[PDB]
């Protein structure tokens, strides 16, 4: 019993500190870009902020699947239950 | 888990999923297709003038 | 009944194999359907991919057999759009003249296509009815047929072997094992080209094997991974909490809509590896 | 999961449902557009070599 | 069987955590260079949204298959089976 | 129960860890373009200010999440809770 | 038999999560100067597609090489045999 | 007490470590462009200075939250309290 | 014997997983610049394509021999005879 | 208390390790710029030289504090206590 | 007799490992500059080639050590005898 | 002494591993923009060189620190001392 | 006796590991503008050659100490005397 639970509270921080890492870099990649290409064309920012959200969508995706299956193992366990 | 309440709980989601669909997709494809079926009309039509087309003899 | 009881229920497809009880034979339990051999088939899946099979056969046929030429019809407009699509695809790719490239490419878009359409709809709705007009409150049986392996390896496989036949009758058989053993490096002298034909085979074999497995999974793991979060977003209403049930509603709603990009994209990505890989076995990369 | 006969099954329909989609599906549709495509073509070319056969008359 | 379950926990962790990092660094590349083509010339906006979904299926598709088989040891257990 | 709170310690510090991390690594790609684009077009600085703090939030979304459950970690543990 | 296969549940989630995580970042490399390339060659893109899909082939064949002998060894194992 | 304190130890070098690893790698990035922008146009590094200052606040925010709780968890520990 | 065979294990993910990770990031350096070069000269994308074989060739070389032991050391196993 | 002593001197290894890792990468890419401004402007290498050392003050910043601390775990020690 | 026996699987898988990930992506580098030269100035490629080689050798000289002392782990092992 | 002695030099592996990955991508970052100022401006080598030397000082600092500690810990020890 | 002779084992495969990873990414690094400034100074490709055995000098340095005190610790262990 004790493995399993002490096991789990560092697969929930696997989970949101990998997804934190790839999120903030991810971040600055897009937002870099995004910064460069309104200097380039300032008329064209209205649209830029609508493209850059759509693909923020894109980034955060796949992050938050794993805040919420990390969330679901901190007030509800599925390992404790299989003994 | 109650079998039921999840039925309840899918039905009620798919509902709000199809009215969607019905007042955000739908409008765009049938407007898309009934748009090129108004283009192919008018240039079908614009050869019938182009074939009523005629030369003076004088 | 526990929700792992639920989950581990839809995990499971109707199969059908020779046993002795009779000469039709249906299993009953996971145990007893994993214990069969290879040869057993997953009814609930051949029965889905056949019949729409033959709803999109049946659609485009119903317009192909009385093409108007001039004006078209309803039916008709929407099954020419599809048809000029698909061409401009393959005429934008390959360069070449074989008839079978574009009926294949509109077969397999379509009906990829409704293999995942029918994700969409809530996922114990077709096997509680299904279950009902069996008469049996305990059967197995999976309606998306894409989110079973077997499918999607039976579409790769398949155009693998039309690959590989292409390939062999344009370059001839000595062409063919050519390009896995002269290429991509070759020499003026006997003595090194017998040294690179081992890494002529180590690039070219690997890369030529990743092929039908890359479309496969490609295909399955987006499709498996929607398929499964529905039903862990059904297992939500189940616990009966007003609270919960009202996140459970807005997270599926949220899916669905996010789905309905994944079902256009795996169908059209699947349908342009198909006509790109198909379009290289005509000529030549190196 | 479970690799069974399924994967021989779909391919047989695969080949099935191709093989008559390309004898019975696509050929007929795009022989439409085509006939369709000659007749916009010279709606516009016939109209021409008419509209400039005045300059003989003249 | 405890060791087993533990363990689970962790490959759930990795299986899920590695995609959520690759998936955001991924599209944070390919978001940026669309946002940058973009600036260039708006006219072709959604010619290259286009492209970018064609591509999006091609960088986000192992991500899926280690995120579905991590919440189908989740629930399903195929070591567990094994003893 | 040595195991659960040492095997905690490790999760808090990866929890945070790899959100100071990432937000550094992300900031230095966002903040580099953001002096860039001011060294070439200086009169668009208070311009492109706030469009830096618009993405500042979507850089730090998942990171702020990860910093509030290493201390709900540390000061009331969610683990030592279930044996 | 317990510690081989807690130890493969590891094993095939750094096989599924690092061909993930390379993939991810390869495909977000490729494909951004794709899009770069259809915008500075509007008449170049069906050109462009063709070869990005040749180098698509390469990119991912080692990755599935070990997407499929993680998915062997999760549901067949060539250890516990060794015992 | 011995796991504990053992594993403690190990957490304040993944949290002054990874800190340090992200601002240094962040700082090379964001002074990389401030060097290039002040040589671009050298009337500019009054302004260009001061933005720089604003950007690394936001750079070493986390940092610094993981350096505080690591000299919290050097000199008293709320781990060992648990018992 | 369970240690050793176990090991083995994670030694064959650890070989495929890391020369997976390092060829889907070196193909997508290599093939972003052959993209790029293809673009601006769509004169010598013939030349190009040969080239990019040749370094193809050097970029996985030390991978194919690390698949190609791992792959051994699942159907062989040179340590559990040592034992 | 072996245990104690000896994840201190793992511990030790990670605070120096990680540091060393990021600075001497960090200084890779704020002297490569250098350098770069120094052959554009070599008026202005006096002025650059000196703003160089600023940057260098917050690069260094994270990595002197987790070095003190490291020599402060080697010749005294907070752990080996508290048993 | 085992654990010594086990632990040099993993230090084979990271000896080979570790050099082909460092190795592909080195190449990715080198090739993608290579490409963008020969793209550049075609009349110079026999002769930037020559210059690719020499680099090669110098790129994969210590990847070399290192997979030529992970066959020497592998058969006849060191560290048997040192029992 | 036995798991103090063991872990020690994995600290020493730790110590130069990570100082030589991260001085060796550092000169590769710094010696690649030496080398582009050296083929722009081949009359201002005399000075280039000089300010590398400058540079090579403070990146290579904390790699030694790292090197001198781990000389001490391999032919003396400060916590086998400690028992 | 035997965890030191096996812990010794994985400290060698991290110290040529990291070395060759570094090295190689350094050297694509460097290298890739050597071709660089090669290909647009056909004429000063012998100067910058000897320019770049002068810069491989500062980059494989830290990288010999480790490949050295490798096979010092392969042949004539130092640790397994201290127990």
């Amino acid at each position: 019993m004790e493995t399993v639970v002490g096991l789990t509270a560092i697969a929930v921080a696997l989970l949101i500190g990998l997804g934190a890492l790839g999120t903030a870099i991810g971040f600055g990649l897009l937002g870099g870009k995004f910064l460069e290409g309104a200097a380039r064309q300032p008329e064209m920012v209205p649209m830029l902020q609508v493209k850059m959200f759509i693909v923020a969508g894109l980034l955060d995706a796949v992050t938050m699947i794993g805040v919420g299956i990390a969330l679901f193992f901190t007030f509800a366990n599925p390992f404790v239950g299989q003994i | 888990m109650n079998i039921n309440a999840t039925l309840i709980g899918q039905s009620v989601a798919f509902f709000i999923f199809v009215l969607f669909c019905m007042k955000f997709v739908w409008p765009p494809v049938i407007a898309a297709l009934q748009e090129r079926q108004k283009k192919i009309a008018d240039g079908l039509d614009a050869a019938n003038r182009a074939a009523r087309d005629l030369e003076l003899a004088h | 009944e526990t929700a792992s009881g639920y989950i581990q229920h839809h995990l499971q497809n109707l199969t059908f194999g020779r046993l002795p009880n009779g000469d039709w034979g249906f299993a009953h339990t996971a145990e007893q359907a994993k214990e069969m051999g290879f040869w057993a088939f997953h009814v609930d899946t051949l029965g889905w991919s056949v019949l729409l099979g033959v709803v999109f056969l049946f659609i485009f046929r119903l317009a192909a057999k009385k093409a108007t030429s001039g004006q078209p019809g309803g039916l008709q407009n929407f099954v020419e759009v599809m048809v000029e699509f698909v061409d401009t695809s393959v005429k934008d790719t390959f360069h070449g003249r074989n008839p079978l490239i574009a009926p294949l490419a509109l077969t397999v878009f379509v009906w990829i296509f409704l293999l995942n359409l029918i994700d969409l709809v809530p996922v114990d709705y077709l096997p509680m009815l299904a279950a009902k007009i069996t008469g049996d409150e305990h059967l197995f049986f999976r309606a998306v047929a894409t989110t079973d392996p077997n499918a999607t390896l039976g579409l790769s496989i398949s155009v693998f072997a039309l690959i590989v036949f292409y390939s062999i009758k344009v370059k001839g058989i000595g062409g063919f094992l050519g390009e896995l053993t002269l290429h991509p490096f070759s020499s003026k002298n006997i003595v090194v080209q017998i040294l690179l034909i081992p890494v002529n085979f180590l690039l070219e074999f690997v890369t030529l094997i990743a092929k039908p497995v890359s479309l496969a999974l490609r295909l399955f793991g987006n499709m498996y991974a929607g398929e499964l979060i529905f039903i862990l977003i059904a297992v939500m209403f189940g616990s009966g909490m007003f609270l919960l049930s009202a996140l459970g509603v807005a997270l599926n709603w949220a899916w669905a809509v996010f789905h309905i990009l994944i079902i256009t994209l795996q169908a059209f990505i699947f349908m342009m590896l198909t006509i790109v890989y198909l379009s290289m076995a005509h000529e030549d990369n190196h």
